[PDB]
């Protein structure tokens, strides 16, 4: 019963940068892996980044180098930085967790690019 | 893949 909360997403402009973090919630535990998954409007779900308790992490290559993950000081606790955005990272944000071998899943949090910029 | 690092263990 594991329960993840995601925050800092929203609707911004195109080459802004934005902060996602998710919290994992009710274990005492250590995760062994936490990260982030991203659903493009009609398309397919798709890993974006991940971080292991060791702190090696992995980025796919739609995103590698632009975006960043990271493990807050809080317990289970992981953030993304989200730089440079573009219309195309628009979609559907969701928070990963594995602890004590069970894989968990947030509810997802918007993340809304528009093209026009500041 | 994403998945192979996922399930990997540390």
């Amino acid at each position: 019963e594991v329960q993840l909360v995601e925050s800092g997403g929203g609707l911004v402009q195109a080459g802004e940068s934005l902060r996602l973090s998710c919290a994992a919630s009710g274990s005492t535990f250590d995760f062994k892996v936490m990260g982030w998954y991203r659903q493009p409007p009609g398309k397919q779900r798709e890993g974006v980044a991940a971080i292991r308790l060791s702190g090696n992490m992995h980025y796919a290559e739609s995103v590698k180098g632009r975006f960043a993950i990271s493990k807050a000081n809080a317990k289970n606790t992981v953030y993304l930085q989200m730089n440079s955005l573009r219309p195309e990272d628009t979609a559907v944000y969701y928070c990963k967790v594995n602890i004590r071998g069970q894989d968990y899943w947030g509810q997802g949090t918007q993340v809304t690019v528009s093209s026009v910029s500041s | 893949s994403f998945e192979d690092f996922w399930k990997g263990e540390d």
